[PDB]
């Protein structure tokens, strides 16, 4: 009895295991977003078993792309410096977006956030601030190492 | 003329504190015109249809259904009763209501500068600490009692207009749940829709109503020689048609020789005589599909003391299946004795109103059964049928999960106090958002004084100090006079499963419309 | 009514006219194929990619240089990235799997705090491990039928170890549950047995 | 209000606002149809969009044949419906008693009082009319003389009086020879037949039956006596086979033959027909009659006019039912067992033409149980008034019949049962004192309008009957003719029991369902 | 500023109208039905005047019967419509007298707004109306001085219907006496039921009403395809199946498998066709008459063998020839007829005026069937005889059933507005005032007698009672000139039906009874 309707389920199949979900929800329109939200979460399991590789999420890729890049334009820029220079600039939105939306301070985390990353890159001394990302629920900067957040 | 370098053309954008705060005041509306009928002290709500009919209810769903809005957040708590009205019986009123005063309490926190996702995370929290409480406070049915099943379904229609003929009403919705609890394999399955119909005809007095013993349909004889009044018939019931109809072929006949065309008019009849012998090896009495029977078949079925009825409903044919034991087959050479309806009881043709009905009764022991409703006019049986179903949803609630939850704001408020103490040990900034989950709680006993007139302060802090203490835990409010009973005295109680679906569906309602920041409404779609 | 928040479902269903519009619209399209979740990044990073060119071609910066800048700066974040990844999955194990999927679902409806759907997503992916040839355990997930009923609230949501199939057994007179059941899978109609155009009955 | 927000085309009626739209609207129905209860009410003209005249007073078809758009008005005239529909008369003495439910209601609930506390009066004051109905009950064994006087207040009320000595003598007479032995009676064996021969003071009753349609052949007899009456259900017209097939022929003279083969099966049917006229002794007149419910190609009508069979086609699926049993043949499907047991007798059997329309009539039989109304009305609107009329009355006697025991007349019931709630009023000791007043006053209104309608005074009549009720032990009522208080019981007006039943029953459920109704609106757009 | 009148308690109308009271729907209904009164009160009599009607189909209607003017006027009101289909019933009873009833009832009605305004309500004046109809049944048998019974013959019966002709047709009372005559004697049943469907009336456009005469037979307006024209022996087979042959019903198709069955087919087509229609040409018939069509081969063997064709292509024509010669229609294709034919005198072909006829004339053996030929130099000449025909025929039908006759012309209804009177006189009680004003309704019936012959009615009105003193009983109008001096008339000949003046006092009555009945009018929005 599946809330009046009828719906067939199979044990086990004996034979390969296979597996179904069935969500419940309160209306029609929570449904069709569980459905949505259930599909974007089997596509993220398939890319990290099929290619074994991770990195780590809430802009920590971003930090460290937006300081990396700026060093890769000085060395073998002449002309089209400009170019790789902005396109840091351009990947700096990612983390920007998380503090808008958490109505969180913007220019001072982000501030913050490049700060470590900064210095993963220019002190040699093994820091490990390579995995430094963003507590939307606390407004600081943390380690998605140690916190779960991770991204194919 | 040229046209405009627009983008998005004939779309409305609209985001901010008009989204957020505006969904609140959609939610705010609905609740305010279902509010008048929650108590026992309720009044009917007189509605009018497209079609040119009239649906005169005090239910929370059927009110609900006959609303048209244009809000979008507003068609969202209309399928929250639709919900309700699936999975329960009588839970429907209550949660748009609560719903209503969850986001209520939830607008007062997005103006304080405090994220939607913090109210949900404390909400989502205080649902899983709301279906603990309410484990706690249950107590184990005998269902094998009579006497304590006819308490549990008359405190769900004391709201309903079968309040009055209480005596009737629960005494039938008790027979027609026990009657379609069939079980062949091993899983145990009520069906109270497609085997319990409630069939309503127009006259005589409601005291007369009652719950057959088998099934009843609106039909005729075939034939004034067939019999009306069978006392013990071998019911056979048929799928296929009794006639002599084209095949699914392109079958054409080259007649050239004289004896050919009277030949092919004969085989026609003895088609159907060889049909017409088939049924009678099994000597019947009553046969019954759910396709025409010609002129030929009812000869045969005259000499043979057959009564033939014609055309019998689908969903009809698989209620008699159940009444009378019988298959449905649908091939007359293929017959055998377990596919004869044995055990079935009297068998009258009866006319109520100037129009004969079919009744199969006073079987032995049937798998379904039919409730004859007989009142005033077509407007008031529309609301003993809509009360009936759910006086008989709310029994298969007890059968499939025997316990029961103190109702009349006793349930309300022994998790009300619980959510405030278990609220001293959170010292964060969620810790605000889960106290008023329990004042959105106190407006089902906040309705119940409303709509009786009673106080609302005086009342509501007597109330609040009967729950400070462990022991009692079960003081409710008394909706007929208007002061605190125990529902202990009074035998007010509400099943497990349509409380923990009321506040289920409340949480996840205010759940949805908080994480809505922005509406785009203007495009069009295949 | 549709309420949603990824960043494919929204775009696709709303209407646009200008032509640098439907770049970014069916830019979304193909993140749902390619990757899957990866739909609302995108589009801001596109957006902005043109937002600070925009502000290099008003300096009477040529665009091919912005075009031939951008690919040197592309090609390197994909080789800054390759190089400084944390751990494959060995080291982590079920805990990886866990912590991807707690991710993916903090923007949408099902971020609860506990790990109800994110133990039954990683327990679906791992019941449909299909081998290749070559080596390749390739993971279907098009196989899980998603199903959808308006019943309990979202922590009644069950794993059916097997398939869920969404029918009726239509006929109210067989058994609706078999025990050690064989299935019988064919597709031909089983209706009266109707000729051909070519075949006539004279 | 909140549904002008969410629907801003969406009219709605608050707490104060929708009482009063159906209370006002009640009293529209109640002031239309008080001028036709009993028999000094006026005829009613109504005429609808075509321009044809409907002219009655039955409270059922006024209310369904008036141009009124009110969501009230449509929730009286569906237990307006019901009440016509399973015991005929009960239908303007509905409305009257729901329009003084909710005017004498109205008088306490405007005065601070709640409409919930006036329905806990109306239930209390239920109970007591249903006892009260079974004490003033009279058995009188179902005598013929007794349903006469039940059938002449039926008829008085619908008819000027004349007519009424009439169709007293064509219901009574046509409701016996149906069945005995305590069976139900079947009003479907009564077939009621319009004519416009006479007048409409000639309704007779025919023992046997009329059907309306006559020989489709010139060369058959009109009249017929001592006749034999073979009810078929088989097709004697040309049918092809199912299987579309066609003929093949290769000559001319091979297609004359296909034509004589073709109409051998229909032959052989109607050879079947001219073998059981000549074993039935056919060395006399001994006229044969074929009803034939399917119809007859004139080829076989040539044949069987030839040996002198009268054969009729296109019959009614009743006529299969009514003529079986007047005739006390079997209808047959088939020609197969063909015999002498399975014909019928009538003494008579005779057409008449009315402008070029056959009736034919089958009269003398033995034990019919199967009669019909020959109404030979003028106009056409006073077949209306006839119909309308012997249905008000059939199911009159019926109800007299099937229960044991008789209801006396016009005040002899109402005004008693009044009575009998002021005694019991301190009786429900609470706040529902006087919802059993207002169901007591609602009650009065059936000797006021009877006194309203007949010109004789409203409050004079009722202070001089209710005297003489609490001053003896007779149930007094209300005479027509003088004003004066005269006994129901005696006079010979008496009436159902099944209708006072569910007038205390019908009407007071719909009055505390109306009053309980304080959000009438209109949404779904 | 200026305010209005809304609803008060029942106006729920969605565009409907409602009428209640005297005033508002019984005073409106006597004044409608008034007007229909004095519409056909000119038409009434011989001396009245005829009306040129033209319905919705923009056609011409011209006569002098109230019967026929209702049925092309479109009246709506619905109390009028009373006494329309009050007229129609005497239509349908007796056929003679719908002019009647619109006179009496529209005095009755007339005169019960000089009841209801001046006293007591609709509940006397409907008693007092049915029992001064009830005495008014008892004077009628009492006031039959002469029967239609000695002497049936064409004689007798000329001056019997010279009544029902001469208030139509006032001129030619004499011709179309005698033509009425030769023909509803002519068919006679010898003491049976007089049937008034077998007098046919062929309008045949040409000269005046002197060349109208009377054929015993039928007379069709067809040809013959043939030349067999010119028959004497008249030997008729009446068949209903269309004479071309026989072919099946189901499909029809014919099947070739070799060149013998192709090249025989048409030649065995043509021998099967020969030998049936030379198979009613050895039992000595002359004219094959069909109902459906006829092919090329089949009168191609009618011309052979001179058998002459009649084509008719109506149905209810079919079965009058059938009562004509007296034969049968056969249903099948031509048989060996052996008693079931047709004979007939002299079957003939004829052009008169400008029109080809089919005459079936019965020279010797004249009563099967009659038919009037009448000529006329209008269309619409035609019409109005043939309805002063019917006329005569329905006024034989009449006394067939009921041989008494009353003296007309005026001389019954004051004897019935004298007894009437002597009833009121004699009534001791309030609606004795009904009962007076009852016998005034026939007071004007002959004035409306009057009033078409430019005479004063008044002065015509008192003559009347004058010689009415109790033993005459006869007197009525004398209408051929000014200054009356009214005379006898059983000696002029002026009385008819007594069965149709029985109805149509009944009718009347029951007519305005109905009106007065109706007291709340309840009208729906007209489309
Ligand atoms: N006698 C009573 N005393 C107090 N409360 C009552 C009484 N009867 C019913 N109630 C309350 O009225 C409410 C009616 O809820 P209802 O609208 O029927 O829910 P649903 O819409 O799900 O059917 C119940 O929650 C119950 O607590
Ligand atoms: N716990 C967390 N802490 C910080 N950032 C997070 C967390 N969870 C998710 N995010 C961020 O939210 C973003 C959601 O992106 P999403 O809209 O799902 O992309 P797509 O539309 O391609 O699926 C991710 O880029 C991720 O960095
Ligand atoms: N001859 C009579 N004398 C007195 N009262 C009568 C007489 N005939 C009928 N009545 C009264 O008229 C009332 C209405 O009768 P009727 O019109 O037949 O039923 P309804 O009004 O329900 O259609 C009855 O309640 C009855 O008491
Ligand atoms: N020769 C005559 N002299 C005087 N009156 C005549 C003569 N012939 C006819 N009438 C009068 O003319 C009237 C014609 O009435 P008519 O219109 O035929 O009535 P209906 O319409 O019922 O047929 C008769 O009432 C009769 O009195
Ligand atoms: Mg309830
Ligand atoms: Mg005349």
């Amino acid at each position: 009895r599946i809330c009046d309707d009828e719906l067939i389920l199979i044990k086990n199949t004996k034979a390969r295991t296979s597996a179904s979900i069935i969500l419940r929800g309160a209306n029609d329109f929570m449904c069709d977003e569980m459905e949505r939200s259930l599909h974007d979460a089997l596509c993220v399991v398939k890319r990290v078993l099929e290619s074994k590789s991770v990195v780590p999420g809430g802009g920590a890729v971003e930090a460290a792309l937006s300081i990396y890049l700026e060093n890769y334009a000085t060395s073998m820029g002449s002309r089209e410096q400009l170019a790789i220079a902005e396109f840091a600039r351009s990947l700096l939105v990612i983390p920007n977006t998380l503090a808008v939306n958490a109505a969180q301070d913007s220019t001072d985390l982000v501030a913050k956030l490049r700060a470590f990353h900064n210095e993963a890159q220019v002190n040699p001394e093994r820091k490990n601030l390579k995995w430094i990302g963003l507590d939307l629920s606390n407004g600081k900067p943390r380690d998605n190492k140690q916190a779960g957040v991770f991204e194919p | 003329h040229r046209p405009v370098l627009v983008l998005s053309q004939n779309t409305k954008r609209e985001s901010g504190r008009k989204v957020q705060s505006g969904n609140i005041n959609a939610a705010k509306t609905i609740a305010d015109i279902i509010r008048t009928c929650l108590g026992p002290k309720s009044m009917m709500k007189m509605l009018l249809d497209p079609m040119g009919g009239i649906v005169m209810t005090n239910d929370g769903n059927a009110i609900l259904r006959e609303i048209q809005v244009q809000h979008p957040a507003a068609k969202s708590m209309i399928e929250i009763s639709r919900t309700q009205d699936e999975e329960v019986g009588d839970g429907t009123t209550s949660v748009i209501i609560l719903a209503g005063e969850m986001l209520s309490v939830a607008e007062h926190f997005l103006e304080q500068q405090m994220h939607p996702t913090v109210v949900i995370s404390a909400y989502r929290k205080a649902l899983d600490d709301m279906i603990s409480t309410l484990k706690k406070i249950s107590i184990p049915v005998d269902i094998s009692d009579s006497d304590m099943m006819l308490n549990i379904i008359n405190s769900s229609i004391t709201t309903k207009a079968i309040s009055r003929w209480s005596s009737l009403a629960c005494n039938i919705a008790l027979d027609a749940v026990k009657m379609v609890q069939f079980e062949e394999n091993g899983r145990k399955e009520i069906d109270i829709k497609k085997y319990a119909r409630v069939e309503k005809i127009p006259g005589g007095i409601i005291e007369d109503s009652c719950v057959l013993r088998g099934v009843m349909i609106n039909k005729d004889v075939t034939h004034p020689r067939m019999r009306r009044y069978i006392k013990n018939p071998r019911i056979v019931l048929l799928d296929s048609s009794l006639e002599y109809k084209k095949g699914e072929s392109q079958t054409d006949i080259e007649i050239t020789r004289e004896e050919d065309f009277t030949r092919i008019l004969q085989m026609e009849e003895e088609y159907i005589q060889q049909l017409c012998e088939d049924i009678i090896q099994l000597k019947p009495d009553v046969v019954i599909t759910e396709k025409g029977i010609s002129d030929l078949a009812q000869h045969y079925l005259m000499r043979a003391n057959i009564t033939a009825i014609r055309r019998v409903r689908k969903t009809d044919n698989n209620r008699i299946a159940r009444a009378c034991g019988a298959r449905i087959v649908s091939r007359p050479e293929e017959l055998r004795e377990d596919d004869v309806g044995t055990g079935a009881g009297l068998l009258e043709i009866k006319k109520i109103g100037d129009e004969y009905f079919t009744f199969i009764t006073d079987c032995k022991d049937p798998k379904a059964c039919t409730i004859l409703l007989r009142g005033a006019s077509k407007e008031i049986l529309s609301e003993v049928e809509r009360n009936l179903q759910d006086a008989m949803q709310v029994c298969r609630n007890v059968l499939l999960d025997p316990q029961l939850v103190p109702g009349g704001g006793a349930s309300e408020m022994a998790v009300a106090h619980a959510l405030t103490e278990k609220s001293k040990a959170m010292t964060g900034v969620e810790q605000w958002p889960y106290r008023a989950v329990a004042q959105a709680l106190e407006v089902i006993p906040r309705t119940l004084i409303q709509n009786c007139g009673a106080s609302t302060i005086r009342l509501l802090t007597s109330l609040r100090a009967k729950h400070t203490q462990e022991n009692c835990e079960t003081w409710g409010v008394n909706g007929e006079t208007g002061t605190l009973v125990d529902m202990k005295e009074l035998g007010i109680w509400e099943p497990l499963a349509v409380k923990l679906q009321t506040y289920k569906t409340a949480v996840e309602t205010a759940v949805l419309l908080l994480r809505i920041d922005d509406i785009v409404s203007g495009h069009k779609k295949k | 009514v549709t309420i949603t928040n990824d960043g494919a479902t929204i775009l696709k269903l709303l209407e646009v006219e200008h032509p640098a519009a439907k770049v970014l619209c069916e830019l979304a399209d193909l993140q749902d194929k390619e990757v899957g979740d990866g739909t609302t990044s995108v589009v801001i990073i596109a957006a902005e990619l043109l937002k600070n060119a925009d502000e290099l071609v008003k300096q009477k910066i040529h665009p091919t240089s912005v075009i031939s800048g951008y690919r040197l700066a592309c090609k390197e974040a994909v080789r800054y990235i390759n190089e400084n990844l944390i751990v494959n999955t060995d080291e982590l194990g079920r805990d990886c799997l866990i912590n991807a999927a707690k991710t993916s679902m903090s923007s949408k409806i099902i971020g609860i705090n506990g790990d109800f759907f994110a133990n039954m997503v990683v327990d679906a992916v791992l019941a449909i491990k299909y081998t290749d040839i070559r080596g390749q355990p390739r993971y279907p997930v098009n196989s899980v039928n998603i199903l959808k009923a308006h019943g309990r609230s979202q922590m009644e949501s069950m794993l059916i170890s097997g398939y869920a199939l969404n029918c009726v057994v239509g006929s109210q007179g067989m058994p609706k549950r078999i025990v050690n059941a064989k299935i019988a899978c064919l597709d031909f109609s089983l209706q009266k047995t109707k000729m051909k155009l070519g075949v006539q009955v004279v | 209000a909140a549904v002008k927000t969410l629907n801003p085309k969406a009219e709605v009626a608050r707490a104060q606002a929708a009482l009063a739209v159906n209370i006002s609207a009640a009293r529209g129905l109640q002031d239309v149809l008080r001028t036709n209860l009993g028999p000094k009410g006026t005829m009613k003209m109504l005429v609808s969009g075509a321009g044809d005249i409907k002219l009655t007073k039955d409270g059922n078809v006024l209310l369904h044949e008036m141009q009124i758009q009110h969501p009230t008005a449509s929730l009286i005239a569906k237990v307006a419906t019901a009440q016509d529909d399973i015991t005929g008369d009960g239908t303007t003495s509905n409305v009257l008693i729901i329009g003084e439910l909710l005017k004498q209601a109205d008088l306490y609930i405007s005065e601070g009082l709640h409409p919930r506390i006036i329905t806990e009066g109306f239930e209390a004051a239920k109970e007591k009319a249903l006892q009260f109905l079974e004490e003033v009950k009279v058995s009188r064994e179902m005598d013929r003389e007794t349903l006469i006087d039940v059938a002449r207040t039926s008829l008085r009320t619908k008819v000027h009086a004349e007519l009424a000595d009439v169709l007293t003598e064509a219901v009574v007479d046509s409701i016996l020879a149906i069945k005995k032995q305590d069976e139900p009676i079947d009003l479907f064996m009564i077939e009621i037949m319009e004519m416009k021969h006479k007048s409409e003071t000639d309704t007779s009753l025919i023992r046997g039956l009329v059907l309306d349609h006559g020989a489709r052949h010139p060369d058959m007899k009109k009249r017929v006596e001592d006749a034999y009456i073979l009810t078929c259900n088989v097709s004697l017209e040309y049918e092809k086979t199912e299987v579309n097939s066609g003929f093949f022929y290769k000559s001319a003279e091979e297609r004359e033959k296909l034509v004589k083969a073709e109409r051998k099966f229909i032959e052989d049917r109607v050879k079947k027909i001219i073998e059981l006229k000549r074993k039935v002794c056919g060395d006399s007149d001994k006229g044969f009659v074929v009803i034939n419910q399917k119809g007859i190609d004139p080829f076989s009508l040539d044949a069987l006019s030839k040996e002198g069979i009268v054969a009729l086609r296109r019959a009614k699926r009743r006529n299969m039912e009514r003529l079986t049993l007047a005739c006390g043949g079997v209808a047959l499907n088939s020609f197969d067992d063909l015999s002498p047991d399975c014909l019928g007798h009538a003494g008579l059997v005779y057409e008449y033409t009315l402008g070029e329309e056959k009736f034919t009539f089958i009269e003398k039989c033995n034990n019919p149980r199967s009669v019909t109304l020959l109404i030979k009305g003028p106009n056409k609107h006073t077949l209306t008034q006839i119909k309308d009329a012997v249905r008000d009355g059939l199911r009159a006697v019926k109800n007299a019949i099937d229960d044991g025991c008789v209801v006396p007349g016009a005040g002899a019931v109402e005004v008693a049962m009044a009575e009998a709630l002021i005694k019991h009023k301190p009786s429900v000791k609470g706040r529902a004192q006087l919802g059993v007043q207002a169901f007591a006053d609602a009650l009065l209104i059936i000797p006021k309008v009877l006194a309203q309608n007949s010109g004789f005074d409203l409050q004079e009549t009722l202070v001089k009957i209710q005297a003489e009720h609490s001053e003896s032990g007779q149930l007094v009522g209300v005479d027509l003719n003088t004003g004066e208080p005269m006994v129901a019981a005696e006079v010979g007006v008496w009436d159902n029991y099944c209708v006072k039943k569910q007038l205390l029953h019908s009407c007071t459920v719909i009055a505390t369902n109306i009053l309980l109704v304080d959000e009438i609106m209109r949404a779904g757009m | 500023h200026v305010p209005k009148a809304p609803g008060f308690a029942q106006m729920l109308k969605e565009g409907a109208k409602h009428f209640s009271g005297l005033e508002e729907a019984v005073y409106r209904n006597i004044q409608a039905c008034k007007e229909l009164a004095q519409t056909t009160r000119t038409a009434y009599g011989p001396n009245g005047m005829n009306k040129m009607v033209i319905n919705h189909l923009e056609k011409l209607f011209v006569t002098n019967d109230a019967a026929t003017i209702l049925r092309e006027l479109e009246v709506q009101h619905p109390a009028a419509k009373m006494i329309v289909m009050a007229s129609h019933m005497q239509e349908q009873e007796v056929g003679d007298g719908t002019n009647f009833v619109l006179v009496f009832a529209g005095a009755l009605l007339e005169l019960a707004e000089e009841l209801l305004r001046i006293g007591l309500s609709v509940s006397e004046v409907i008693e007092g109306y049915e029992i001064a109809c009830r005495k008014a049944h008892e004077i009628l048998p009492n006031l039959v001085c002469c029967s239609a019974k000695n002497l049936r013959d064409i004689d007798e019966v000329s001056s019997l219907l010279r009544t029902s002709i001469m208030s139509k047709q006032y001129g030619n009372e004499v011709f179309l006496a005698k033509l009425i005559a030769q023909a509803c004697v002519s068919i006679f049943p010898d003491s049976g039921h007089f049937n008034v469907d077998n007098i046919r009336v062929c309008k045949i456009l040409g000269s005046g009403i002197s060349s109208s005469s009377v054929l015993h037979g039928m007379v069709f307006k067809k040809e013959t395809e043939g030349d067999v024209t010119s028959v004497k022996d008249a030997k008729i087979a009446v068949y209903s199946c269309p004479f071309d042959g026989m072919i099946t019903e189901t499909k029809g198709t014919v099947l070739i498998k070799t060149a013998e069955e192709l090249m025989n087919f048409s030649k065995g087509e043509e021998n099967l066709m020969d030998a049936q229609v030379k198979a009613i040409a050895d039992t000595g018939a002359n004219v094959v008459v069909t109902g459906g069509k006829v092919a090329d081969m089949a009168l191609h063997y009618a011309n052979k063998y001179n058998i002459m064709l009649v084509r008719l292509n109506s149905k209810w024509d079919l079965r009058r020839l059938c009562k004509t010669v007296g034969a049968t229609a056969l249903p099948r294709l031509t048989p060996p007829v052996l008693e079931e034919m047709g004979h007939c005198d002299s079957v003939y072909l004829s052009e008169v005026g400008d029109t080809q006829v089919v005459v079936f004339k019965h020279e010797k053996e004249d009563g099967a069937i009659s038919t009037i030929v009448l000529r006329g130099s209008t269309d619409n000449l035609m019409d109005d005889i043939e309805r002063a025909v019917d006329d005569g025929v329905n006024t034989f039908k009449v006394l067939t059933r009921d041989k008494r006759l009353v003296p007309g012309g005026g001389a019954t209804e004051i004897e019935l507005a004298k007894q009437i009177t002597s009833y009121g006189e004699t009534c001791p009680g309030l609606e004795q005032y009904a009962i007076k004003k009852f016998a005034e309704a026939f007071e004007a019936i002959p004035r409306a007698l009057a009033e078409n012959s430019g005479v004063k009615a008044n002065e015509v009105i008192s003559k009347l009672y004058a010689v009415h003193q109790e033993g005459n009983k006869n007197v009525g109008l004398d209408i051929e000139a000014e200054v009356p001096a009214v005379k006898d008339m059983l000696e002029a000949g002026i009385l008819d039906t007594y069965l149709g003046k029985y109805w149509a006092i009944k009718l009347a009555t029951n007519a305005a009874v109905t009106v007065l009945r109706v007291d709340q009018i309840i009208m729906a929005k007209p489309a």
